[PDB]
RNA sequence: CGAUGUCGGCUCAUCACAUCCUGGGGCUGAAGUAGGUCCCAAGGGUAUGGCUGUUCGCCAUUUAAAGUGGUACGCGAGCUG
RNA sequence: GUGAAGAGGGAAACAACCCAGACCGCCAGCUAAGGUCCCAAAGUCAUGGUUAAGUGGGAAACGAUGUGGGAAGGCCCAGACAGCCAGGAUGUUGGCUUAGAAGCAGCCAUCAUUUAAAGAAAGCGUAAUAGCUCACUGGUCGAGUCGGCCUGCGCGGAAGA
């Protein structure tokens, strides 16, 4: 049939929200309460790493109310920090813009572990390595 | 290696050739050694798939002609001008 | 539908349906891929 | 083959076995207007059976046919059909009267089908038609004549569709 | 386009086909097109063909092209009563016969080779058919 | 070749569809709008003038549209010259 | 070779093609090319098979899951093939450009896991991502099947006074 409905997902900064372009209209269509979420989100984001873009998934009900689960920041972002870079490489694999030690990846894999399916640390660590190779970020043991 | 079944042929003539080609059979000869040539007619369809592998032209055939066997090699092949049919294959006893 | 003598099949969603002597083509997606004869 | 070598009629319904028709009969609808043509009549306890009429080797094209064609009428007297038939765009009305349904797409003049029996019209809305029907064949045809007032079109989406949205959408331009 | 650079002679006869071949086997190639049927390539047919192949096989494999056109074949011009002189060379035809190998691909899969030749062909004037490399 | 009167016009048409319009559709880069293009469709309809011997063409202004081609490049035992 | 200078019989009619050279006659016979459903003389013949187009009774390039006939190969009861139940995960909303183009505008990346198994991917979709479906993979069913090949006969292609 036709229709539409919610359970939205978005990656908003740690301590910042409400802007129309970034947020607002995005979930506003579903019928979410911008104001409430703005303060609600940034409320817990204070405890979580500030200044780090964390992806949150909002789920609206018929009540138009909503709940959201704050996960861990994207692997790509985490790699940028570890590598100390700002952006990717444009042409990954061809030109490396940064590097990350095998130890760091394990740390990032441990952070993403919650959202990763990886049965063991090796799996999770590699899962991110695939993201690094896609960012043009080399990894030295 | 393949162990081909083929059989005596006995009429020389282009015409008779045309008659053979109306069946799958194409005329063909064994010649070699100290005994006069053996006019056989192998079956195309078998031999088609068998000559498609390199092995044919490379290892020994043993052409079973009515109950006896003669070990030959396929040397030369005068096939149809443009069709995957054969018309002829010369076989030298080696 | 789009009319030519031949243009074969066009994608993997081109089923080729024969209604009469002409050979039409149903397509899931594009109506421009639908042939009357092609 | 497959279907054409598959046999099934429950004991929820009833039959009038005949040598040149396959008749089902019962309540909620009934009566069978598809008939033998190229197929035998055998029977079974739990199946109204038929292999191909002999002296014709192509009769299993007509048989695999005959198969789904019989069983569907049975589904019609046990369960509804033609479940709904929506339409994209609005102010396109309804009527739902004696068996006529009006619908507008800028029709000054009324557009109606005095429907046969064995197919029902209902809606709650001016964007929807909710029909339960019996006899998948019968119904389906008269059902088409409705939505066929105007075809759906891709450049604004509007035009009476089906139940499900199976349109293509092409952007408008020049704005 | 393609012709004798030093001409043996200017003009030549109609010629006849007697069909068949002896030229039936790739010797540079591993895939190829042979003929079915008989005709002429006017060499703008060779040219179109060399082109269509190259755009497809790319800079993988290599191409050879058996038959180079050697019979002129005249056309006597328009609006003059016929039989007053023999015409002038407007062509270089290539008399081709069945089983006569046209072109020759190498270096690329059996399927690529077919669907490069299938693409060339139609800009060829007769029915074709595939060649496999062949042990011989 | 023991005469089959040329072109053009006029007059009178008639046929074919490879359709210009109307009719019915497909696709559309199908917003609408008029269209573009193609398919089906010959029932009916399908322009006057200016110039030029030319048919044609070019130009002017409409028209729903001023189709194309065939009929001894239609028609002189019907007209014109 | 015939016609010329040859009738006759066949090819509808049809100087030349095919068959056959008319001394003459006979409500005589036997054949020939070619024919035997009716016009219109003789098989609604026998046997077997093919074709569905009115092909037969005009045409090619070329296209096709139309059919018949033949052979091999790939997969298959340790359950294939299709659909359906689904897998469709996870890293994953990667970069330039653009707030945001982050598989799929263009350009680059075209890797890898989770596993029993799951392409940074064919297209739709979106400026672009997100999502949907698919060559890609798991389950249900229950028996042959999937593409190529040779080859007989068809189909379209096939529009004019």
């Amino acid at each position: 049939a036709k229709k539409v409905q919610a359970y939205v997902k978005l990656q908003v900064a740690a301590g910042m929200a409400n802007p129309s372009p970034p947020v607002g209209p995005a979930l506003g269509q579903q019928g979410v309460n911008i104001m409430e979420f703005c303060k609600a989100f940034n409320a817990k984001t204070d405890s979580i790493e500030k200044g780090l873009p964390i992806p949150v998934v909002i789920t609206v009900y018929a009540d138009r109310s909503f709940t959201f689960v704050t996960k861990t920041p994207p692997a790509a972002v985490l790699l940028k920090k570890a590598a100390g870079i700002k952006s990717g490489s444009g042409k990954p694999n061809k030109d490396k813009v940064g590097k990350i030690s095998r130890a760091q990846l394990q740390e990032i894999a441990q952070t993403k572990a919650a959202d990763m399916t990886g049965a063991d640390i090796e799996a999770m660590t590699r899962s991110i390595e695939g993201t690094a190779r896609s960012m043009g970020l080399v990894v030295e043991d | 290696m393949f162990t081909i079944n083929a059989e005596v042929r006995k009429e020389q003539g282009k015409g008779a050739s045309r008659r053979l080609r109306a069946a799958n059979k194409f005329p063909a000869i064994i010649y070699g050694g100290k005994e006069a040539p053996l006019a056989i007619e192998l079956d195309h369809d078998k031999v088609m798939n068998m000559q498609a592998k390199a092995e044919f032209y490379s290892e020994v055939l043993t052409i079973v002609v009515d109950g006896k066997e003669i070990k030959v090699k396929a040397q030369d092949v005068q096939r149809h001008p443009y069709k995957p049919k054969l018309q002829h294959i010369d076989f030298v006893r080696a | 539908m789009k009319v030519r003598a031949s243009v074969k099949k066009l994608c993997r969603n081109c089923k080729i349906v024969k209604r009469d002597g002409v050979i039409r083509v149903i397509c899931s997606a594009e109506p421009k891929h639908k042939q009357r004869q092609g | 083959s497959r279907v054409a070598k598959a046999p099934v009629v429950p004991a929820g319904v009833d039959v009038k076995i005949n040598g040149q028709v396959i008749t089902i009969k019962g309540k909620n609808g009934e009566l069978t207007r598809t008939l033998n043509d190229a197929v035998e009549v055998k029977h079974a306890d739990n199946t109204l059976t038929f292999g191909p009429r002999d002296g014709y080797a192509d009769g299993w094209a007509q048989a695999g046919t005959a198969r789904a064609l019989l069983n569907s009428m049975v589904i019609g007297v046990t369960e509804g059909f033609t479940k709904k038939l929506q339409l994209v765009g609005v102010g396109y009305r309804a009527a739902v009267k004696g068996n006529v349904i009006n619908l507008s797409l800028g029709f000054s003049h009324p557009v109606d089908h005095q429907l046969p029996a064995g197919i029902t019209a209902e809606c709650p809305t001016q964007t929807e038609i909710v029909l339960k029907g019996a006899d998948k064949q019968v119904i389906g045809q008269v059902a088409a004549d409705l939505r066929a007032y105007r075809r759906p079109e891709p450049y604004k989406g509007k035009g009476v569709r089906y139940a499900d949205e199976v349109v293509r959408t092409k952007e408008a331009k020049k704005k | 386009m393609l012709q004798p650079k030093r001409t043996k002679f200017r003009k030549m006869h109609k010629g006849r086909n007697r069909g068949l071949a002896q030229g039936t086997d790739v010797s540079f190639g591993s895939f190829g097109l042979k003929a079915v049927g008989r005709g002429r390539l006017t060499a703008r047919q060779i040219e179109a063909a060399r082109r269509a192949m190259t755009r497809a096989v790319k800079r993988q494999g290599k191409i050879w092209i058996r038959v180079f056109p050697d019979k002129p074949i005249t056309e006597k011009p328009l609006a003059v009563r016929m039989g007053k002189g023999k015409g002038n060379v407007e062509y270089w035809v290539a008399l081709i016969q069945p089983g006569k190998v046209l072109y020759e691909m190498d270096g690329v899969p059996e399927e690529l080779a077919r669907e490069a030749f299938k693409l060339a062909a139609a800009k060829l004037p007769i029915k074709t058919t595939f060649v496999t490399k062949t042990v011989m």
